[PDB]
RNA sequence: AUAGGUUUGGUCCUAGCCUUUCUAUUAGCUCUUAGUAAGAUUACACAUGCAAGCAUCCCCGUUCCAGUGAGUUCACCCUCUAAAUCACCACGAUCAAAAGGGACAAGCAUCAAGCACGCAGCAAUGCAGCUCAAAACGCUUAGCCUAGCCACACCCCCACGGGAAACAGCAGUGAUUAACCUUUAGCAAUAAACGAAAGUUUAACUAAGCUAUACUAACCCCAGGGUUGGUCAAUUUCGUGCCAGCCACCGCGGUCACACG
RNA sequence: CCCCACUAUGCUUAGCCCUAAACCUCAACAGUUAAAUCAACAAAACUGCUCGCCAGAACACUACGAGCCACAGCUUAAAACUCAAAG
RNA sequence: ACAUUUAACUAAAACCCCUACGCAUUUAUAUAGAGGAGACAAGUCGUAACAUGGUAAGUGUACUGGAAAGUGCACUUGGACGAACC
């Protein structure tokens, strides 16, 4: 179809069933549905571990040069997968939620080590 | 029983044995050939038989016959770039026009076994979704990953409703 | 196999187009704005929080312009955020003005200039943006030499960076894999990629205008 | 050549000249019966500009896609008259034939 | 037919199916407007409960009336469904017992 | 390549056609010149009836 | 189809109608309770809540998404070449309209002719042709070839203007149907908006609530529906007496009914 | 139905009308008696090729529409209700 | 259907042919009244068919009859003619 101004976005297209959510990086369009039409699938990502306690991220690394060669973009959370795989640099504010984590953990160690401390 | 003499060559299995796949400058192919005279019947076998058989593999060249219209049976080609082939066939089996043919103007082994290879890169048996497509639909297809809530009920601790009832 | 022409279509479609021309909404009904509701009266919109301040506080463009004489052709003129923010001297020579000769204080309109960063006067004079912003600041007469003042900072900057994990592990066996001996490790040129600031002053000829309608 | 017309080469047989240096041509092409799997010939008619008007009704001519259409059915031009009809030139032996005989001798004049 | 002809036919096509009384639904909602007896066909003899009814569509027709005693009286709304009484000629349509005012038969 | 050995095999087949189509025709001239006498024996028999 | 029942006094051959199999919708009677998948009959009216904003003013989005199936060979290929995206007055790919060329539903020929539907010429003008029984031209039906696409968005094909205040966005209503979901949360997942950005909305979506519509798993407790003359698995005893009633087809019932209750 | 009488009509001419159990109910062309001939009966069973026709009964040599020198005509030709047979 | 401009030391303003229901037209639904078919199966009148069906049956056509039907002319066997001579 023709959409009224675009570009090709490479995305995850949520597929699975309740409560069991699964990925597959697409090559689609800026304005097509999540789970429409795309132009080609470029892996997939299981966001929960296996038995072996990993995450499968399958990438076309190949043809994913090919569409970003052509100008295809990229949504927030595909462009952190391409970081934490190695394929992209990590993103920034990935760095910043891990400070901002760690800044409240530091606050909650004075408050546990009181509860622990009264009983 | 099927209509008509030779009724095999009315048939799938017999129209896909064509080996001459024509080249793609090859456009428009005339068979001249004659009804009567045992010179020409090599000829005429070849379109009871095979004209069948090549238009098959060869859906968009144009096949085209002519009757009694010269005193020898021959074949022409017209290609792309605008040579055109004139194959004289008389005194001549049908299976030889068959292979005379596909020499000159037929793909070789090479060129279809390529042609076989991007098939196979269209069918990721990576990709998954529906196996319209596909092989697998869904990543809980998979052995060893996390099964799919129909089959065998996840824990209520992944269940979306028990865990929310730890939430609140 | 013809179609029936869509006629009134047609019609309507050029009636459109030619009414909106007719009835161009001028910038000085646009951009006005009531400074007790913060809101466009046009199309009744609150401009964002965090330009209450700034709006009530400095002053447009045209709105310094409108008591110049030919409002200031040739005259050096920033913008309060380039001073807030950056040290080198940012600033527009003034070529062409076009005011918006509706406003009762001719306080809209339009404007062209050539941009000078670091001696590199650009070739065409194009369309000042941010017109209605209430950031433009004039540059007084008598201190425009202190202003234009500028040191041509050392060039010295990063010319390679290295790859990421995986895309430097791949080039070296394809190195290796053809034949290529050479540990030189493989790095990038960003020294061409030139990291134009996120301020800088985009294309005004390439941004849309509003309708006529309101809606 | 970019030609935008579909059809680039076509041998058909001339069934009209009625029209001013165009000829209409029959063109058919074996299509497959999908259920009897048997191939019958489909026809259409293309028109042919013929400047000459050479093309008299029931001559195989050959045409040639036109780069652009020239009128509103006139997509190709006349290539080249295949078979002249009843002057047909043996394309194998050059030597004139009537149906499926040679009318002079090859031996003749060589 | 040879081969040319059986190209030159091509398909069976089909016969248009023909729609039912009730129209190719599985039930209609009538209005019962008048409840008499009609006896059947030979060999048989009875005298079977049928009942006219205006059909959601408009159009009336004669219901038979299923088990053993009715208390159907004009003006009350039925559900009727297909299935010939294949001993009354014409009467295609049957009450359906136990849906709006058509009540279950009674046990004795 | 390929259209040239072509156009060498159509040549082939022609020496193989000109010599076949002169040693059937020597054969029928004579087959015809019998035929013919017999005709004009036939004629010149029946023109001596109508005399 | 691995077929079966049914023409007759009987036998063969033809032949239609039914039977057996698998789904979906609706009803009747039942319907303990766990996951998941699906869920107006209606292009007929709507209570009047909620679904388009984000951004240091411009711009951008609100044209997408989500709906609906009323109309319907404008969906696929090819040729040219836009608008987008690829940081760029240079300019090549990707993607994709318009335009041009091919392709492209089902019935009815008791719809047989259509009526200007063609070509040449740079033009003024000449030609009189073009389509069609190998189905032109019509009429009636239909969303379609579901990684989805096409079309439509309150009627007048369109919408300058009229007719008039529009839920075919989500949840929800009296109507109208054989056709009986909640006037629940949330933007963390999530894709899409907005600035470079922290980020901020989204009835998209994600989680829930309902419904034996379907598919898996269940139990100490938790089995009902229909059938029982042949086809076709399977009736004892009584009432009824061609009545009352019963069959999908053959057919049962006339006081000794395995066919009805 | 039998007898007698007599007419249209049967004949000629010039135009119509266009129908038959117009049936030898058995198509044209090219062939074969070899096989397994071969449901019954009839005029033995078949092959190639093509065209024309048929697809339960009855409604129906009907109705509508159309054409036709035909105005009680002919040719084309359905549907609804009905049946579980007709043949 | 009309187009006719101002502006012009940075260059910009201005810039809209109007015409729609004859309950015309198209296809259906309802029908005063008139017919037809089918079903149903105890009425009435005859007995046309099935046997040489008591005048063989039927086809086309014409005329004629309460009703089946009758008669002409041609045609068909989907009748028969008894199958040595007599
Ligand atoms: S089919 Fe895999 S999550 Fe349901
Ligand atoms: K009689
Ligand atoms: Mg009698
Ligand atoms: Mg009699
Ligand atoms: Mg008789």
């Amino acid at each position: 179809k023709a959409y009224r101004g675009g570009h090709l976005t490479i995305r995850l297209a949520l597929g699975g069933c309740t409560n069991r959510p699964f990925y597959r990086i697409v090559a689609a369009h800026n304005k097509c549905p999540r789970d429409g039409r795309f132009v080609e699938q470029l892996g997939s990502y299981d966001p929960l571990p296996n038995s072996h306690g990993e995450k499968l991220v399958a990438l076309n690394l190949d043809r994913i040069r090919h569409w970003i060669g052509c100008g295809a973009h990229l949504s927030k959370p595909m462009e952190k997968l391409l970081g934490l795989a190695g394929f992209f640099p990590l993103h920034p504010m990935m760095i910043t939620n891990a400070e901002r984590l760690r800044r409240k953990r530091a606050r909650e160690v004075l408050l546990a080590s009181q509860k622990t401390d009264a009983e | 029983p099927m209509k008509g003499r030779f009724p095999i060559r009315r048939t799938l299995q017999y129209l896909s044995q064509g080996n001459v796949v024509f080249k793609d400058s090859v456009k428009v192919m005339t068979v001249n050939y004659n009804t009567h005279g045992e010179l020409g019947e090599g000829a005429r076998k070849f379109v009871f038989f095979n004209i069948p058989q090549i238009q098959y593999k060869n859906p968009w060249v144009q096949i085209m016959m002519f009757k009694n219209m010269t005193p020898s049976p021959f074949l022409r080609f017209y290609l792309d770039s605008g040579e055109q082939v004139l194959v004289d066939v008389e005194t001549k089996s049908n299976k030889e026009i068959m292979e005379h043919i596909r020499k000159i103007l037929g793909k070789n082994e090479e060129t279809l076994r390529e042609e076989e290879e991007e098939k196979k890169q269209l069918s990721h048996p990576a990709n998954f979704g529906p196996r319209k497509y596909c092989l697998r639909e869904c990543i809980c297809e998979v052995e060893g990953q996390v099964p799919c809530p129909s089959l065998v009920p996840l824990p209520k601790e992944m269940r979306g409703k028990y865990k929310a009832a730890l939430k609140a | 196999k013809k179609v029936r022409p869509r006629l009134i279509a047609e019609l309507a479609r050029r009636v459109r187009a030619l009414r909106e021309q007719l009835n161009r909404p001028r910038d000085s009904q646009l951009y006005a704005v009531d400074y007790e509701t913060l809101t466009r009266p046009f199309s009744g919109r609150r401009l964002p929080v965090r330009a209450w301040a700034d709006v009530r506080r400095e002053s447009r463009l045209l709105q310094l312009l409108g008591r110049l004489p030919l409002f200031g052709l040739g005259r050096l003129v920033t913008r309060k955020s380039w001073l807030w923010q950056h040290d080198e001297p940012c600033y527009w020579r003034l070529t062409r003005v076009r005011p918006d000769y509706t406003a009762q204080n001719l306080d809209h309109g339009k404007a062209w200039g050539i941009l000078t960063f670091k001696g590199k006067t650009e070739s065409e004079a194009r369309e000042i943006e941010h017109v209605m912003y209430h950031d433009w600041r004039l540059v007084p007469k008598h201190e425009e030499e202190a202003f234009t003042a500028f040191t041509p900072a050392p060039e010295d900057s990063l010319a390679s960076v290295p790859y990421p994990p995986l895309l430097r592990a791949m080039i070296i066996a394809e190195r290796q894999k053809n034949g290529d001996t050479s540990t030189e490790e493989p790095m990038l040129n960003v020294q061409r990629i030139r990291m134009e600031p996120w301020d800088y002053p985009a294309k005004q000829e390439d941004k849309g205008r509003a309708k006529g309608t309101p809606v | 050549v970019r030609s935008s017309v579909h059809a680039r080469w076509i041998v058909g047989k001339v069934i009209g000249t009625k029209m001013q240096k165009t000829a209409k041509v029959r063109v058919t092409r074996l299509v497959l019966d999908p259920y009897l799997l048997k191939y019958f010939n489909k026809r259409k008619t293309y028109f042919a500009h013929d400047a000459l008007q050479q093309c008299t009704v029931g001559d195989i001519v050959l045409l040639r896609a036109l780069p652009v259409p020239r009128a509103k059915h006139v997509k190709h031009e006349l290539a080249e008259i295949v078979f002249k009809v009843g002057k047909v030139i043996d394309p194998v032996t050059g030597k004139p034939c009537a149906g499926t005989t040679y009318l002079e001798s090859p031996l003749s004049s060589e | 037919a040879t081969l040319n002809q059986m190209h030159r036919l091509g398909p069976p096509k089909r016969p248009p199916r023909k729609l039912g009384p009730t129209e190719g639904r599985p039930q209609l909602k009538g209005v019962v407007l008048c409840t008499f007896t009609r006896k059947p066909k030979k060999p048989n003899s009875a005298n079977r409960k049928c009942c006219r009814v205006r059909l959601s569509t408009g159009r009336e027709a004669v219901c038979f009336i299923p088990g053993e005693g009715h208390t159907l009286q004009e003006h009350q709304i039925v559900l009727v469904e297909g299935g010939r009484t294949q001993d009354l000629p014409g009467v295609k349509l049957t009450v359906v017992r136990g849906k709006y005012d058509c009540g279950h038969v009674q046990k004795k | 390549e390929l259209m040239a050995w072509n156009q060498a095999e159509n040549r082939r087949l022609h020496e193989l056609r000109i010599a076949r189509l002169r040693q059937e025709e020597r054969e029928q001239e004579q087959r015809q010149a019998l035929e013919q006498a017999r005709k004009a024996e036939e004629v010149q028999a029946w023109a001596q009836r109508k005399e």
